[PDB]
């Protein structure tokens, strides 16, 4: 029971930090998401002329 | 005489004492509980509140 306590602890998994990546990754593509956002009105100003 | 003696220690080799049993008993009972309690909440709090 003790070593395989231990082993878990390595290749365990645990659902708290899993939601917070979630969280956190999903903030990262939105970001992104604004970023090609910008993309799109650099060239759409070009356009204008 | 001596079959009294014979089976007071007979006795001896096998007690229920009752006091000491039942006081232990009591214990255990008190933890049997608490243990079941910190399962029961503590899983409970942490999973609703880290699913949300």
């Amino acid at each position: 029971k003790q070593l395989y306590k231990q082993q878990q602890s390595v290749s365990g998994v645990n659902l708290d930090e899993e939601y917070g990546n979630l969280q956190r990754y999903q903030q990262y593509y939105l970001a992104n998401a604004q970023v090609l956002q910008t993309a799109n009105a650099l060239f759409d100003a070009l356009l204008n002329i | 005489d001596r079959a009294l003696g014979q089976k007071l220690q007979m006795s001896n080799l096998v007690d229920v004492d009752w006091n000491s049993v039942i006081s232990s008993y009591v214990m255990q009972q008190a933890a049997l509980q608490a243990s079941y309690k910190t399962f029961t909440d503590m899983q409970g709090m942490s999973l609703f509140q880290l699913n949300r």
